[PDB]
């Protein structure tokens, strides 16, 4: 396997480093506690656009009760850490 | 080299009547060239499966 | 246009093609929630009786009992004997018996005869 | 039993030069014998012995007479 | 001049000139076309375009 | 959309909870105890413990009792070509008929 | 998994499931990254004009057509992520899930070792064992009359308290105990 | 093949089928009729036990490539002349094959045409 | 003994849709008047040694150059040999 | 033989005077010791038999009844040690009287020289095992089943005393060896007929036969694990020992006498085998297959030929030890879980990985793998039906897969699969439920080694 044991710094690098390509929005206003609907102006089909680009990067795929509901890059790092059981 | 060619019946199992059964080997020319393939096939995946399954 | 999806038995209509919850009225969302309580009132009597850290047992299942006694214990005091059912058990326990042994009399009549007439080389036949 | 090897993240990842160089080796292997074997041995490919044509072949050695005698 | 040579072409021979049916001779061809074909997929579809495996 | 409060909350502590439990599995470096109690050259030995034994057991129970009894062991008969000689008469076979040979 | 449901779907949500079943059927459809963007950018195109309309019957009239549509070219082999429910490693890891409470059949020679651990695990009991005294008053003063409408659970609202029903979300095998 | 397609899409009984030939007498054709000749005698073939199919005209040089291939054994390619020759005879007995073939065929024509001008004398 | 470095993510400043072939996309798709927001998100898969492509027949023939080489060493060998 | 029923006898004064707390172990070590005694009736000759006395014979068919009947013992105390923790010491003693009366009855009955006497201990197996199914039975519907299993066996087995007693009035004796030696053809006569359905109907009913088997489920469910095992292991087996003894006097009417039972075991094997794939409980599925297997056997024996008989007394063996072992298994399962139902517990195989082992041993055994007797017993069966007429075959292979896919389906549900959740209750096997199926399963191997031991007479 040699999979490296990836960490909770680790995976919000990757959400910022996955949005900060996004240019729909700018990198410069982005935060870890940015919301989406109001902070961003970004569209539910974008939102949809940013949880299957998630999706596609890690690896993993979440099911759409639980992808609809995530507004913030810090509760979907705190998401996908609860999925992979990270410790620190 | 020769054409060597056998069969080994050692171990006698049991006899039915008119008919015997035996543990036969048959060493016929399929035989003792699919042994060695059979062999070196499943060194070689053995080998290799000493990495693919280390976890 | 595009050419229908036409469902079977063993191939059920799609839940996306499926017209009911499209014709949406008030006593249907009546439905569906009523459905979730009685759902959720399931769900929470199990998970109650499965965190208790003093229960060392299983959990008893009244569903499961009564499909096992449904199956199994429940099947003569609730039959009648009906035309549609005595014809099927006639059917079903009597025609492959008498087929088989019409079937396997004609066969061993067949060889039996030729045994009589001699024509069926029989050599090497030791074993029977 | 091998070296360290670290993830790239979008880059190319790391080549150790010892498998390059056996890889192509064995590539040159293969081309190798395929090239000799063609050029040792051209018969098997295209065959060892012309297909006689039936046509050509006259009635004498066939043993047909002209429609008179039999 | 490889491993499968010297067994696949030797069985299209054969299989060629013999008083056998002529569907089964017509699907073989068509088989080992496709047997070619499928190998063609499997090298291009995983050795030949851009990446496109996780980050 | 979105989470509620209570949802967030929740989370929130069921993630914190199963944090503490998920650092609580990990060992010691004094963790695993283990207590002791006992009541070419690898190859040397392999090639005598697992190969040599075996041919030789196999050899003697072949050669002392598989062929004492009759048949057990029958072997295919030599191919005999024109030209060889027998070891166990001494005669020669008589060679062909030279046939005619072009090409 | 982790969020409760609730008793149906609204047609926002439809359009939502939709639209990402589409791409994810039309990404396995164009193999290639630029083809993909490409068709992307179109589907999304022809998806987002009919979103400004106002009346319902309309819209339910559409994404009728559209789901007999995304049936239609539907990719019969679509591309499946190997952790989900028809991935090729969906369900492999399932047979080295071993609960917990086995530990609790160790024998005391096997107790022996791993001894800080077995100590937390006491120390976890016993939270557990006031956890649960508590959560059952709170969750029973908590309910509304004629049982749970919803499978949704509070969480701890006092400063000692835990959340209700945690023992078996919290501690679990793992993602890959092995 | 094109005998094949001549065969099912012209006239069947136009040339022959591989079942039933030869249907005409050997000595048709002309009276010498030389006899085809056997160098390998039965009692050294059975000793040589090489096959059943492989008993046929050929024999002797298969018999000496055997004995080839059993002399000089760890030199697996050690002579190819006598393997020459015996592809060399498995040719040609394949060239006469083809030859009865095609005698088969010339003369079922020869006789189709002595009917044909039979027939039309006799209704002339 | 494992992968433990602490690896460090790459600027998002490097990756730029040029030189790429998802030009033709954004040009297609700005003809009809819309662009693509996540074309900078692959460009990765076009920018570093991922950039030059083997044709298929390419491919096959990895080592024709060594192999041929070495052919005509041993005929040339095997030619100056035998005539003796 | 008395040097074998005599020490049964003692089996009772020594459980009786016994300590409190040493029942078991005195049995145990008792019994396994008369089994060792009882290994050396196996020396059997080619010749007629080993005439014990006027009373006792012994032949190569009842020897490996003999020897497993006197090997079941241990096996049953140590499975019945379990539940009966929490009983008073009369009550065990009691059982361990009911057992040791029933061993007894059981080996008195398959030497039997005199068919009379055959018949009179046939039927006293019948009490015992009615008191173990009625008394020690868990279920509120022991009672039903008790009633069942005693009168379906008793309405069978009334004709056979009229047929035995006007058998010895016209013959003048029915010693064994007078009626093989002074055997007579019967005629086509409707007198005829009858006595050969009461001398056939009455072991028929027993094995049992598709049709008259609706006795053995509730039997083998309501009854205790010893009951179990002596039902599916022995008892099943006094049938087919008695029909191939007395069919030597119904020749040559059984020729075409036997067609109507031939087809009825020829469908009802299927029949048995599919009922097994759709089954909610573990012991029902165990009790068809042993219905199945019996039907088998029953068509080797109306078949009469040489091979039919080797094979039958293989298959009869071979089937009595893994029945007995898996009803081991489900009743180890049951005893934790406490329903006795195969898709409440799953996944059993990641926490008690032994006992899986086992699983699949008795699973592969059941599926009459090679060379294990019961494929020697099977296939010595298919052969002779197929001499016999060459369509049996596809009704042969069609239960041979049906078999092999309800025994991979039994050891699938209830081992592979994720665990159950609500249950925290399997604590790890103990060292008797692995002794227990390790003194199932080895003599099977063992026995796998030297075949001619359990092939019968006719070997
Ligand atoms: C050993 C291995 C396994 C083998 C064992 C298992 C298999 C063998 C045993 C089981 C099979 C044997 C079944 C045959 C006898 C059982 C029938 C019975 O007991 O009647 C109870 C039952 C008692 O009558 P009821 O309760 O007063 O009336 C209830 C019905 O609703 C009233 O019905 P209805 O009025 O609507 O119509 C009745 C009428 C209508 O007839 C029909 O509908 C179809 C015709 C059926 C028979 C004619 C062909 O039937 C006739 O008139 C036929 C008369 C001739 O009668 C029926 O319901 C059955 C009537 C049909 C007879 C079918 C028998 C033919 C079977 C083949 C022989
Ligand atoms: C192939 C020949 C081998 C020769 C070497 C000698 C072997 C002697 C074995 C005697 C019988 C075994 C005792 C049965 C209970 C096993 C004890 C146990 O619980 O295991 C724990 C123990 C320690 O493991 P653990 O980690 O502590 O426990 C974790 C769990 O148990 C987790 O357990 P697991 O995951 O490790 O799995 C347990 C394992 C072991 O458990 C078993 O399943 C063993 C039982 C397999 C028999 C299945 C019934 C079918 C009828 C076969 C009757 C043949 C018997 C012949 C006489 C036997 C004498 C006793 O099961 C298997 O591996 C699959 C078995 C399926 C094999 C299918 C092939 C059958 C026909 C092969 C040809 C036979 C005749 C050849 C004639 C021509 C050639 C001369 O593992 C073992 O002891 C393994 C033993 C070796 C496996 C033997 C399998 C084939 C051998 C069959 C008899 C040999 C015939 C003579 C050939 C001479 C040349
Ligand atoms: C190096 C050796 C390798 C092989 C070893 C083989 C071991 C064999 C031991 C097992 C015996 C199997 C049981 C068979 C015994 C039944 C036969 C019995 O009826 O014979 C009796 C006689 O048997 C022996 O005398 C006693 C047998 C019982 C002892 C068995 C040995 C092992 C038992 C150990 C059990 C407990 C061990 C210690 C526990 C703490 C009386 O027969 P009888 O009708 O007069 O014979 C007349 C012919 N005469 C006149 C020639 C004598
Ligand atoms: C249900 C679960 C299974 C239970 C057990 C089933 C097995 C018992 C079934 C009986 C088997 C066959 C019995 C009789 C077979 C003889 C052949 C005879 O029946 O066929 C013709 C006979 O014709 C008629 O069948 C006469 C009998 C008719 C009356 C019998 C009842 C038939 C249906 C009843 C079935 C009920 C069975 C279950 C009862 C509970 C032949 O004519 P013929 O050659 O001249 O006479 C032969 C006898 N001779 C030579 C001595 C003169
Ligand atoms: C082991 C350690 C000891 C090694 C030193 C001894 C070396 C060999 C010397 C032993 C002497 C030979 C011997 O054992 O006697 C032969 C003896 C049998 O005696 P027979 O009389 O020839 O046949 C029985 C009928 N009378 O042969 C043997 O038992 C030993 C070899 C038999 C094969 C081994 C077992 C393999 C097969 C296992 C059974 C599988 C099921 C049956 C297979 C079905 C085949 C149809
Ligand atoms: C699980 C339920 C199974 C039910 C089994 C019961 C049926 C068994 C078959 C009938 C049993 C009775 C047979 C009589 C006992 C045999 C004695 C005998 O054969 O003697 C005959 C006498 O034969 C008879 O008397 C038979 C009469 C039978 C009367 C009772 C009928 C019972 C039911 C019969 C039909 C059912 C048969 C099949 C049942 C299948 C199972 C349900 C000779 O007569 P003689 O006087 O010597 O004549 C010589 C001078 N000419
Ligand atoms: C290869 C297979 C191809 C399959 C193609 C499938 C068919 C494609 C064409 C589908 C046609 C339609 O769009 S059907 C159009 C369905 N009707 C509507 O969209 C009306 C109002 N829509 C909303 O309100 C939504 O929420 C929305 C504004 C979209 C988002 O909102 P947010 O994000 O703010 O949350």
């Amino acid at each position: 396997s040699d999979a490296p044991p990836l960490t909770l710094e680790a995976i919000k690098d990757r959400v910022l480093y996955v949005l900060k390509l996004y240019d729909k929005i700018d990198p410069e206003k982005l935060s870890v506690n940015s919301h989406f609907m109001k902070d961003l102006g970004l569209d539910s089909l974008d939102q949809v656009e940013i949880i299957m680009a998630m999706e596609d990067e890690f690896g993993f795929e979440i099911p759409d009760i639980d992808a609809e509901k995530l507004m913030c890059p810090q509760e979907i790092v705190d998401y996908i850490a609860d999925k992979k059981d990270v410790y620190e | 080299h020769t054409g060597q060619e056998m069969i080994i019946s050692n171990w006698h199992w049991m006899t039915l009547q008119t008919v015997e059964l035996s543990l036969s080997f048959k060493m016929d020319y399929f035989s003792v060239m699919f042994i060695p393939v059979a062999l070196f096939v499943t060194w070689s995946i053995m080998e290799f499966s000493m990495w693919y399954m280390h976890s | 246009s595009f050419p229908k999806y036409k469902p079977s038995r063993l191939a059920t209509l799609p839940a996306t093609l499926d017209p009911a919850e499209y014709d949406i009225s008030p006593e249907t969302r009546k439905a569906q929630a009523e459905r979730l309580a009685i759902r959720s009132r399931l769900k929470r009597e199990y998970l109650l009786q499965y965190n208790d850290p003093n229960r060392l047992g299983v959990i008893e299942d009244p569903a499961l009992i009564r499909w096992t006694y449904a199956r199994s214990a429940n099947i003569y005091p609730n039959f009648r004997p009906t035309p549609k059912t005595s014809l099927l058990g006639a059917l079903f326990g009597i025609g492959p018996l008498f087929f088989w042994y019409y079937v396997f009399k004609t066969d061993r009549d067949k060889k039996e005869k030729l045994i009589q007439e001699g024509k069926l080389d029989q050599t090497f036949n030791i074993s029977y | 039993g091998g070296v360290h090897i670290e993830p790239r993240y979008r880059q190319f990842p790391q080549l150790t030069r010892s498998q390059l160089i056996q890889a192509e080796f064995f590539s040159a292997t293969m081309w190798f014998w395929i090239l000799w074997r063609f050029w040792h041995d051209s018969d098997a490919v295209l065959g060892h012995f012309p297909y006689p044509d039936p046509s050509q072949w006259t009635d004498e050695e066939l043993g047909i007479l002209p429609d008179d005698e039999d | 001049y490889l491993t499968g040579f010297y067994s696949k072409d030797l069985i299209i021979e054969a299989v060629n000139m013999s008083y056998t049916n002529a569907w089964a001779l017509l699907m073989t061809l068509i088989a080992t076309s496709l047997t070619a074909a499928y190998s063609t997929r499997i090298i291009f579809f995983a050795f030949l375009g851009k990446p496109r495996f996780p980050p | 959309s979105g989470y509620t409060p209570d949802e967030k909350l929740r989370l929130q502590q069921l993630r914190e909870l199963r944090r503490r439990w998920l650092k609580d599995q990990e060992l010691s470096p004094r963790e695993p105890v283990l207590p002791p109690r006992r009541v070419t050259y690898r190859h040397s030995i392999f090639a005598v413990t697992h190969v040599l034994i075996p041919v030789w057991i196999i050899h003697y129970y072949l050669k002392y009792h598989v062929t004492a009894k009759p048949y057990t062991v029958v072997e295919r008969k030599p191919r005999i070509f024109p030209g060889d000689t027998i070891l166990e008469t001494g005669e020669v076979i008589p060679l062909m008929k030279e046939f005619p040979d072009q090409h | 998994a982790f969020s409760a449901p609730a008793a149906y779907l609204t047609h926002q949500q439809k359009v939502l499931r939709l639209y990402k079943r589409a791409l994810r059927h039309l990404e396995s459809w164009c193999v290639h990254r630029d083809k993909y963007r490409y068709f992307a950018c179109l589907m999304r195109a022809r998806f987002d004009e009919h979103k400004n309309e106002k009346d319902m019957v309309k819209a339910t009239q559409l994404l009728r057509q559209a789901e007999e549509e995304f049936w239609y070219g539907q990719h019969p082999q679509p591309y499946i992520f190997p952790e989900s429910p028809g991935g090729t490693s969906y369900e492999r890891y399932e047979c080295y899930k071993v609960p917990e409470w086995c530990l609790d059949d160790w024998h005391p020679s096997e107790k022996a070792m791993y001894p800080d651990y077995f100590a937390k695990r006491e120390q976890w009991k016993r939270l557990r064992r006031e956890s649960w005294e508590r959560e059952v008053k709170q969750l029973q003063e908590e309910t509304p009359p004629g049982g749970p409408r919803t499978e949704a659970l509070p969480p701890a609202r006092k400063e000692g308290d835990l959340p209700p029903l945690w023992w078996h979300i919290v501690t679990r095998p793992r993602e890959r105990p092995m | 093949g094109a005998h094949l397609a001549r065969r099912y899409l012209g006239d069947a009984s136009k040339e022959p089928d591989p079942l039933r030939m030869p249907t005409f007498p050997p000595d048709y054709g002309f009276p010498e009729r030389k006899e085809r000749e056997m160098v390998a005698t039965q009692q050294e073939m059975n000793d040589a036990q090489l096959m059943l199919q492989q008993r046929d005209y050929c024999a002797h040089y298969l018999i000496q490539l055997l004995k080839c291939k059993r002399d000089s054994f760890p030199n697996f390619l050690a002579c190819k002349h006598e393997q020459h020759d015996w592809d060399y005879c498995e040719h040609l007995d394949y060239v006469k094959r083809m030859k009865e073939f095609e005698r088969e065929r010339r003369l079922l024509q020869r006789k189709k045409r002595r009917e044909q001008r039979e027939a039309e004398m006799a209704r002339g | 003994e494992h992968g433990h470095s602490k690896m460090e993510l790459p600027d998002y400043k490097q990756w730029k849709i040029e030189g790429t072939p998802l030009e033709t996309v954004q040009e297609k798709l700005a003809a009809r008047g819309l662009r693509d927001p996540w074309g900078r998100n692959e460009a990765w898969r076009y920018s570093g040694g991922f950039a030059n492509n083997v044709s298929f027949v390419g491919a096959l023939l990895k080592g024709f150059k060594w192999g041929f080489a070495a052919f005509v060493v041993a005929v040339g060998a095997e030619y100056y040999l035998e005539s003796q | 033989m008395l040097k074998i029923i005599i020490p049964t006898t003692m089996l009772l004064p020594m459980t009786w005077m016994s300590k409190h707390n040493m029942i078991w172990i005195n049995a145990t070590v008792h019994s396994l010791l008369i089994s060792l005694i009882s290994l050396s009736l196996l020396n059997q000759l080619g010749e007629n038999s080993l005439n014990f006395s006027l009373t006792f014979f012994s032949d190569s068919l009842s020897a490996p009844l003999l020897v497993l009947t006197t090997w079941l013992l241990p096996l049953m105390l140590m499975a019945s040690q379990s539940h009966l923790s929490k009983e008073t010491t009369t009550r065990k003693k009691l059982y361990i009287t009911m057992l040791i009366l029933l061993q007894l009855f059981l080996i008195m009955t398959f030497t039997a020289t005199e068919l009379i006497l055959f018949y009179i201990l046939f039927e006293a197996t019948l009490v015992p095992t009615l008191i173990i199914i009625t008394r020690w039975g868990n279920q509120t519907e022991r009672l039903n089943a008790g009633l069942y299993f005693l009168f379906y066996t008793l309405a069978g087995s009334l004709p056979l005393l009229v047929a035995l007693v006007y058998i010895q009035n016209t013959t003048g004796s029915l010693n064994f060896l007078i009626i093989h030696y002074w055997s007579h053809p019967l005629s086509n006569s409707w007198s005829n007929i009858f006595m050969w359905l009461a001398c056939i109907m009455a072991f028929m009913v027993k094995m049992p036969l598709y049709g008259l088997h609706l006795w053995l489920p509730k039997a083998h469910v309501e009854a205790p694990i010893a009951g179990s095992m002596v039902l599916a292991a022995v008892l099943l087996k006094l049938g087919g020992y008695g029909m191939m003894r007395i069919t030597t006097i119904l020749n040559p009417l059984t020729n075409y006498m036997a067609y109507p039972f031939l087809m009825l075991s020829m469908w009802g094997m299927i029949m048995t085998s599919s009922i097994c794939l759709r089954q909610t409980d573990l012991k029902s599925l165990i009790a068809y297959s042993s219905v199945s297997h019996m039907a088998l056997v029953i068509v080797a024996i109306m078949i009469q030929t040489p091979w039919s008989f080797m094979g039958a007394t293989a298959l009869m063996i071979a089937h009595g030890l893994t029945s007995s072992m898996l009803f081991c298994l489900a009743n180890t399962n049951y005893e934790r879980v406490h329903s006795r139902t195969m898709i409440l517990a799953r996944g059993l195989q990641t926490l008690l990985p032994l006992m899986a082992t086992w699983w699949l041993v008795a699973s592969l055994t059941n599926l009459a793998l090679p060379p294990s007797i019961n494929l020697i017993g099977e296939l010595f069966i298919i052969t002779a039906s197929f001499s016999w007429s060459n369509i049996t075959i596809i009704l042969m292979g069609m239960n041979m897969m049906i078999t092999a896919l309800y025994s991979l389906y039994m050891l699938i549900t209830t081992q592979r699969g994720k665990y159950t959740h609500h249950i925290n209750n399997i604590k790890p096997s103990f060292t008797r439920e692995n002794a227990l199926m390790a003194l199932h399963i080895l003599p099977l191997l063992l026995l796998t080694l030297n075949p001619k031991m359990i092939l019968g007479p006719l070997y």
